[PDB]
RNA sequence: CAAAAGUUGACCGAACUUGAUUAUUUAGAGGAAGUAAAAGUCGUAACAAGGUUUCCGUAGGUGAACCUGCGGAAGGAUCAUUA
RNA sequence: GUAUCUAGGACUACCAUGGUUGCAACGGGUAACGGGGAAUCAGGGUUCGAUUCCGGAGAGGGAGCCUGAGAAACGGCUACCACAUCUAAGGAAGGCAGCAGGCGCGUAAAUUACCCACUCCCAGCUCGGGGAGGUAGUGACGAAAAAUAACAAUACAGGACUCAUAUCCGAGGCCCUGUAAUUGGAAUGAGUACACUUUAAAUCCUUUAACAAGGACCAAUUGGAGGGCAAGUCUGGUGCCAGCAGCCGCGGUAAUUCCAGCUCCAAUAGCGUAUAUUAAAGUUGUUGCGGUUAAAACGUUCGUAGUUGAACUUGUGCUUCAUACGUAUGUAAGCGUAUUACCGGCCGGUACUAUUACUUUGAACAAAUUAGAGUGCUUAAAGCAGGCUUCAAAUGCCUGAAUAUUCUGUGCAUGGGAUAAUGAAAUAAGACCUCUGUUCUGCUUUCAUUGGUUUUCAGAUCAAGAGGUAAUGAUUAAUAGAAGCAGUUUGGGGGCAUUAGUAUUACGACGCGAGAGGUGAAAUUCUUGGACCGUCGUAAGACUAACUUAAGCGAAAGCAUUUGCCAAAGAUGUUUUCAUUAAUCAAGAACGAAAGUUAGAGGUUCGAAGGCGAUCAGAUACCGCCCUAGUUCUAACCAUAAACGAUGCCAGCUAGCAAUUGGGUGUAGCUACUUUUAUGGCUCUCUCAGUCGCUUCCGGGAAACCAAAGCUUUUUGGGCUCCGGGGGAAGUAUGGUUGCAAAGCUGAAACUUAAAGGAAUUGACGGAAGGGCACC
């Protein structure tokens, strides 16, 4: 069915921005997705997200600036022992300056930049550039 | 597309990897130890053999040449090899029943170019080398 | 899904947003509760109670009027059938079509589908053993199944 | 009281013999393949509808190719027209 | 219990029936000791390790034993088996996988040298012994540093600058770079060689007299020059010969590939080549491949392991303070059933508290290695030296031989509470707490001592009742699935009974006659007159033309006459139920066209084989005739096909139009009718889910194409399987398995070979198709 729900929504976002389309209907929106999406907001990559209360599993409408080339999702969530943070950022990020790798860390779903400041590594959720 | 990309799928990759590496041609040769079993060198870099016969090997088309190979029996295995005599004139240097060094043609087996079934080179006759003898820098030890 | 067939076709219950309503409904939770007991004593399954009561009454949703779903209500008053109704119906169909196959052997489509009907019982029952609503190592076998329906 | 050669019963047990077993190697009348083939002999099989469209599974027969029969597919020669 | 230094099935009696396994056990193989490590890299990895250390093991293969703290010892013993030795013939004595040496094996690896001086060990020892180690000799595995010449000038050469003259063109001439075997003195010892230094004593280095430079001396190479690949379309010889070429290719008489020469290039104290490995190789894909056609979806599905898995569940904030720039809040403190409670003066303990995987920080990480700090080992490999006031006087001053990571993972300790699971308690012996002195377990102080009695204390726990406390214990129902279903409805889905139609074939009757079948034309074959044919009926078996499709169903194979029954599936619809049940799958199973096969029925038709007529060299075939097994059906096999839509399945998303299958919402639309309706079908409108098309991609692709073959990333994207990793050999061999058998599955290699495949393009060519044009 939808084993990882995360990727299904973020693919929808990519496909949408490939039309240029500012809006997407996301299904079936997780907590991990909400935390993924709040992380986007901070760096301005997407405009406002809104989670509708169906008594089912929650859908989201995305408003999109179009600043985003592409958003990818890591499953399996590979265990980062802090010094693979450096390797993972190099491979899939277009620049050393910019583009956030997204983790599920002990203290929250946080970007690798934020994770480095806290010194808390993790399991890898995602990539956003 | 395919791969078991789940968090604890962890055995399955190794199992499947070994199932896929089964087909890997270089790993088949290594694991099954084919060098020692089938290949006339036992993965041994050189072999000294005794010259049986000189062979006038007719070339594959579009080349009509008599390309001058030598039948060699290795000392370790008694295995019959046909090896080419590279650089000039050379069968005149080979002489039947001489001790000859058999080396390969750098081709992971596979028969030369247009030369039928000659997987091998000759590098030496009577411990001097062919190579020295053509240039003339050295002269053949008696018998 | 549709695990038996290729069929994508989903048709499911659209639940009205208002979790407490309906406002017009004069009838108490006791009143609806009482009818659930009476119809259940008449041998109506919780599905059959849930549909009949909506039309005859107004019972919009049994859950909304009285906080407990039909099966929960029946259980508290002890009307609960020994095996949950969804299994009872599946088990009824498997026995019925097995009895058909003894009569009309060589129905190659029927036997194939006979496997599907047992296969789903075992899987669905497997879940209920986890709930402990079915005693652990409860097994579907055909001999006992025939008796079970009746 | 000590005490040698010898020696009793035990347990470890090398070693040997014979059956069984396994791995690994290698002889061989002859049969039956494939390959290098490169000047040959016999056919034209397929490649154009290859003059019998092709080609699959399977059986039998033809010197062989292949043909044929039964069910197929199009990788056809119909992407079709045709109340 | 015994043994032993010790736990111990180590061993033995008795007594139980256990232990291990798709998380790959048991077995077999391994150029398989392990690790520290090495190689190769963008990283990730892949490969290596026999060897310089650490641990263990063994000492021809094996077994047994004494001594001694310690050996199941071999440069101890005893034995056997295998090897080897001497002998006065009775016997005895041995372990180079120790150092040298020899033989043999092989591709492959050194001296029958010297020494305890260094390093250190052992011994009774200041002292002896030491092939432990050091020393020399051998040593292009490998690494490290470069002697082999340099400058004016002369002979002519170039390029500026000048005088010029300014295509041309000459003269002066410079920092130079040179092509010259012309010159000229200089430089510095590699080598050589007193001496000194070195050393245990020698050696070489580091020192240094005496010596050594016109290369013919102090005298450099190894492959290549068509392309890859850097450099001859050179000259002689050869002429598809010899031979060359890792590959493509050269060589058939300008050979730019050969063999030389000459010229030159590339790397030069090294270079060639072989083998193994790694990069390239994305050709192994964890990172990070491909699967419509290129090598690639298992026939299809169920389905267990495996694997995976939706949403919801201490958490947001508000205020203020501090702190970057009126803000910002990120940092700090407050406030709302787990920061509550003491003691000692917020601090620090104590009392503390869901399991994990993960992750965080700590310790714990052998040195060498690896990275690298400090440092002129004269450079350097790296050594771990040495530098300083000071070469005075002098132990005076002294920095040192760090730090990290590889020794992974793990384990230990600690933090977090995200992610993914788990947790009470809805059949409430549910959670606290509290009342029964109710219950059971259960006691050292003090009754001077010590003992007996019984109270308090209940030392300290438990369990059972009753009451009060509680938000008092049931989460949504993934535009997920299961299931039922008000039901509506679909379909050539399946099984069984049944039914219809004509024909094909045969037969009779009737009826009229000498031809008929068949083709390219023919003949066989049919007829002696009644075939063939007509007509009529009937027998037999088979099958549903047209209607019938880019149309349906079924998991797929497959499924087209009628009608009845039985049960199934799917779409739609459902404010029903369940409340993650699910998704996909090794194994295993279900179904599985046809041929082939077993036994009957059945055999009309077609019709493998056979035998026939033409054709044709052949026909054995196409073609024509007769027709067997077979087609059909039934009870069994088989498990395979282009089982094909060459395209796995499940979910979401990404484009217009019109068809098309089915359901539903509106039809104040047409028609059917009852006085009109109500009903039904179709269009019209709207919408799901189906199968496709068209044209465009708004992506992919090599293109053809593909709305999937898109989202396949910029070496990534949901989940999961299966398959391919050059072409052939080969779907063969071999063994196992299944099968009655035929076969089928699983499925190599030897060896062969530089292409192979797919695509599109243009030509050529057709006994493939349409137009034209000319009295060859």
């Amino acid at each position: 069915v939808r084993m990882n729900v995360l990727a299904d929504a973020l693919k929808c976002i990519n496909n949408a921005e490939k039309r240029g389309k500012r809006q997407v209907l996301l299904r079936p929106c997780s907590k991990v997705i909400i935390k993924f999406l709040t992380v986007m907001m901070k760096h301005g990559y997407i405009g406002e997200f809104e989670i509708v209360d169906d008594h089912r599993s929650g859908k989201i409408v995305v408003n999109l600036t179009g600043r985003l080339n592409k958003c990818g999702v890591i499953s399996p969530r590979f265990d980062v022992p802090i010094n693979d943070i450096e390797k993972w950022t190099n491979n899939l990020l277009p620049s050393r300056q910019f583009g956030y790798v997204v983790l599920t860390t002990s203290g929250g779903i946080m970007d690798h930049e934020e994770a480095r400041r806290k010194h808390l590594g993790g399991k890898i959720l995602g990539f956003f550039f | 597309m395919g791969k078991p990309r789940g968090l604890r799928t962890a055995r399955k990759h190794v199992n499947h990897r070994r199932d896929q590496r089964w087909a890997d041609k270089d790993y088949k040769k290594a694991h099954l130890g084919t060098r020692w079993k089938a290949n006339p060198f036992g993965g041994a870099s050189h072999a000294k053999g005794i010259v049986l016969e000189k062979v006038g090997v007719e070339a594959k088309q579009p080349n009509s040449a008599i390309r001058k190979c030598v039948r060699v029996q290795l000392i370790k295995n008694g295995k019959k090899i046909t090896a080419f005599v590279p650089r000039d004139g050379s069968l005149n240097y080979i002489e039947e029943n001489d001790e000859v060094l058999v080396a390969g043609f750098g081709r992971k087996g596979h028969a030369v170019g247009d030369i039928p079934g000659v997987r091998f080179k000759v590098v030496k006759v009577a411990n001097v080398s062919l190579l020295a003898l053509y240039k003339e820098k050295k002269e053949r030890p008696r018998s | 899904g549709r695990m038996h067939a290729p069929g994508k076709g989903i048709s499911q219950s659209a639940l009205p947003y208002r979790r407490t309503v309906p406002s017009w409904l004069k009838l108490n939770a006791d009143d609806v509760k009482e009818q659930i007991k009476k119809l259940g004593k008449k041998g109506l399954t919780p599905s059959k109670i849930g549909i009949i009561l909506r039309d005859s009454h107004g019972v919009a949703q049994v859950r909304f009027v009285n906080g407990n779903k039909i099966l929960r209500i029946m259980k508290s008053v002890g009307l609960k059938p020994d095996i949950p109704e969804d299994l009872y119906h599946m088990i009824k169909k498997a026995v019925a079509i097995r009895k058909h196959l003894e009569r009309n052997r060589k129905d190659k489509d029927g036997k194939f589908r006979l496997i599907l009907v047992e296969s789903r019982i075992h899987r669905l029952a497997r879940y209920y053993k986890t709930k402990s609503v079915l005693p652990p190592n409860w097994k579907y076998e055909s001999s006992t199944a025939s008796a079970l329906v009746a």
